[PDB]
């Protein structure tokens, strides 16, 4: 995987040359924003559990996907499913830490979209939770590190898409 | 990085980053102000780097640049002085990074494959960058010239 | 069924099904009239079975009902009748396949992975079918009411 | 896999309704057939060596087919043809004792189509013998017991077409 | 054939064939003209050998053209016959190629899982090839019959 | 994988004949140049790593693909690339030892375009490496073993595009 310090380097590495006088700048923009992001990393691990909670509540019970017939039906693919926000919310946590989103397309939504095609997984169901935990996350870490998460929040949703 | 590394551990156990991983970046990233610092005092004082960092593994090492070696010649020769900018640029980007993963995935993994068939003695090599590091760290501070050799002596293990 | 584990295990060691084996389709379809009954029995006396094992799950529970707990109002109580309901259902299954396979792969497979992250308490869950089992028992013969609580100490065991 | 009876529960589990009067009924016809099926699956395992046996004398033996050239030439391909024969008569009757023909889509015909046309196996020619089998199957477990097993046999003869 | 052997024994450890490698295909190459002369001299005299090896193998095993025997009736017969020369033509084949690879891969392996579903005689099938053995290697020198008969002993061995 | 003597059996097993009197003079064509191909193997044994060097150094050294942007630059992808020449060198002596390029087809041959159009390896500069090394193994075995050994060089190559 990649994170905001390999990735200038692995762009400089390709063209052959030095760290650049804005190469520098991007990179120090990073260690600016080190500590705000480890801030947030920490409340998230904290309230993980209530956060998928929450976002399963608002979005996904009481309708047709939780009843007999949808795909939350049954504790095997209910548990299934809460799961996958536990994935979703952690590997997000990942993308904003290491600022570059590398590791969802390598470890997260490579293959993933033809997975639950296969099975029958409703993506549009699956975006609408994902899309409730960036609501629900940013209340938590606050207004800076709510719209940071929420890039890579979107960018699984991109990618199921 | 160490973002990377603590991500990548993080990942494989299946949980979110330790207290203690946590504060690995905390740390990484105020004293990583530092280290960019390090990284442009080597960058603006390159071509010198290279070239008395040349002129010392030559003398060390004549039979090289001598008829029969593999550095005979002003374009092979050159070509010699180029690695060691490589090298270099490899080193600046180790500094950045905070480990020495960029300067093994680029130019250390099977390092001695291509020198080997080149016919490039390696020992050679490695007492070339052994003239950066010295040239290098004399332009640095006292506590820079000890945190920016560690990843010349990485560089010089690995082709050990 | 005991149909279906009988051919999973033949096929597993690539063999047509043993005396022994067939034999166990042979009661198995012999006595599928009398299980059709029991499940017949609690079919039609759906809605007094939910509704007394509320009545008692909820006396010797009351903090569930009780302001702070999971099945606090009417809705969230109306929704706890439903569980028992579900189970109620899964259990007649049960009965007329001749095994818990039913019972397990549908509200059993990470059944305390659903509750957990609800909130709700499955001992609570677990004595909520306990009076399923004391009602829907009562209604059944003495032979019968031996055979059906089977299925139902399964879902308390599965919970625990 | 599925039965007779799970197939009938999973029918009404995916509606989230009890058993109906209807449901109820299907189940019944199986269980009044349940020792037709299981005489009939006792006598074909007696006579699961003779029933390949003749149906490959019938169909497939002295043709092309055996000749050099042919698919079946060769001990090693001749013995790979009556161990499919082997397999379609045994999963012939876990079908029609399980009365559901479930176990022939998951553990049979799932990618056995592409196989043959892959290897170069004719897939007509391998119709006729398991057409073969149903004949001779027929003739021994009774006019009764014939046709249930019959249904099975061409389920794997549409699977390959 | 020892080229293909000695190929794929080298390309498993990933290494160019050895001296000694090397040396069983130039024997082989030189020795390839001699058995020839084996394989020509077994394919004049086809119609005989099998012939005779067919009268030889029905005296010691009569039951098997006899009354409920495998082989009764002139196409029965006649189709045993070909068996013989189906053997005969591979072990060409095998003489040619200088191992039994040809033989095993075409007429040995699963070889009685096709007898024994037929419901011929295996070791009756073995004692014809006995037959073929002694009438072919009648017909070849004696340095060649202990060659060629070595083809014939791995197809009796198979069976048996 | 198959060679030159077993070639033409598999050509007269298929058409279930004896070996024939046109079919005699192929293997005789083989054993008469047996010599003549184990000379050539030794001497490319010997001079294994030579070849693949000025190989290297005529055709791929000295150009974009080792400067940095190129796909031989790194050393990991230097020393990936050379280990190449030394397989495609192994078994092109196979080939040639063998009288038959079912090896080719087989062992190397088998989904490699598709792994290379993956991972982003140009073809045409790996054709010239191997054309290279034709010129340079056709100087060492002489004019008799180096067309033969061509034959199979531009058999690799013929499979790449
Ligand atoms: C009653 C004994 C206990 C109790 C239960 C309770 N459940 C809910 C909400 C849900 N329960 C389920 C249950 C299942 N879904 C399944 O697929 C299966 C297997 C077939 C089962 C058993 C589901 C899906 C929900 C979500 C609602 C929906 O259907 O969409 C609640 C409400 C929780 C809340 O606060 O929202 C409660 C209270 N409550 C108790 O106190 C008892 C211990
Ligand atoms: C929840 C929001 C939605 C949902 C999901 C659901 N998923 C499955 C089955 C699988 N889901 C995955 C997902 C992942 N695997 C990973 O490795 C990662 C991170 C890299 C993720 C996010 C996988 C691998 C499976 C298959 C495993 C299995 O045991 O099935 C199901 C069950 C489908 C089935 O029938 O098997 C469900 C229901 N369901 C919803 O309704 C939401 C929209
Ligand atoms: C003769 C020594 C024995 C014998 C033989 C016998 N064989 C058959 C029928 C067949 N035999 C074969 C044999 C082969 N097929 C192959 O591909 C190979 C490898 C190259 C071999 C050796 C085959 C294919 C048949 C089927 C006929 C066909 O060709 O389509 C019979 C007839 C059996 C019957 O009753 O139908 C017999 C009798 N019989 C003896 O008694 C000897 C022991
Ligand atoms: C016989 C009626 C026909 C025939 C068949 C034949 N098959 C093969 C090779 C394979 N056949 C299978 C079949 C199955 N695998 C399974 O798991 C099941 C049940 C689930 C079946 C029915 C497989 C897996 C193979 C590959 C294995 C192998 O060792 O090859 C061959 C040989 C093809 C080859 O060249 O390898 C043949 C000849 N041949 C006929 O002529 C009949 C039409
Ligand atoms: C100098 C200390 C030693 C030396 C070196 C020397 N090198 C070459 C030729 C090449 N060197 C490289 C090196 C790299 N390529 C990479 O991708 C990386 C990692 C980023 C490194 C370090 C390459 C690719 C070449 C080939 C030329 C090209 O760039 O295309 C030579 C020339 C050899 C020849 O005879 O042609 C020499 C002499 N020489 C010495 O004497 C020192 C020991
Ligand atoms: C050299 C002439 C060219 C070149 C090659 C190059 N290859 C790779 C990566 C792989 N190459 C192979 C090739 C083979 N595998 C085999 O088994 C055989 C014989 C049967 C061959 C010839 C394989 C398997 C890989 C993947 C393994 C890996 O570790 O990557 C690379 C690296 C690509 C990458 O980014 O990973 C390169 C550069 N490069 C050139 O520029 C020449 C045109």
């Amino acid at each position: 995987m990649q994170d905001a310090i390999t990735a200038v380097i692995n762009a400089s590495d390709v063209q052959g040359k030095y760290l650049d006088t804005a190469a520098m700048e991007k990179l120090k923009a990073y260690f600016a924003t080190g500590e705000l992001r480890v801030r947030a990393a920490s409340v998230i691990s904290a309230n993980a559990a209530n956060i998928v909670k929450e976002a399963v509540a608002k979005s996904l019970l009481y309708s047709d996907i939780t009843r007999p017939g949808g795909n939350m039906y049954t504790t095997r693919r209910y548990a299934a499913c809460i799961r996958d926000l536990d994935y979703y919310l952690r590997y997000a946590t990942y993308a904003m830490l290491a600022g570059d989103p590398s590791i969802l397309d390598e470890r997260v939504l490579n293959g993933l979209k033809e997975t639950y095609n296969s099975l029958g997984v409703p993506i549009a169901a699956t975006v609408q939770a994902i899309q409730a935990m960036k609501e629900v996350t940013a209340s938590l870490v606050g207004a800076d590190a709510g719209k940071e998460m929420g890039i890579y929040f979107d960018y699984i949703c991109s990618g199921l898409s | 990085s160490v973002v990377t590394k603590s991500i990548v551990n993080a990942d494989a156990e299946a949980r979110y980053l330790s207290p203690g991983e946590l504060d690995r970046i905390k740390n990484f990233v105020s004293t990583g102000e530092r280290r960019l610092r390090i990284a442009q005092t080597l960058t603006e004082n390159r071509e010198r780097i290279v070239k008395q960092a040349g002129d010392q593994l030559f003398q060390k090492r004549p039979d090289v640049v001598s008829p029969g070696g593999n550095a005979y010649g002003e374009e092979m020769t050159a070509t010699c002085l180029r690695d060691l900018d490589y090298y270099l640029r490899l080193v600046t980007y180790g500094i950045v990074a905070g480990d020495v993963t960029p300067i093994e995935e680029i130019g250390l993994v099977g390092v001695r494959e291509m020198y080997n068939s080149l016919g490039t003695p390696i020992p050679a090599v490695a007492e070339g960058i052994r003239a950066m590091k010295n040239v290098a760290c004399s332009l640095l501070s006292a506590e820079d010239a000890a945190e920016a050799g560690s990843y010349f002596d990485f560089v010089i293990g690995a082709m050990q």
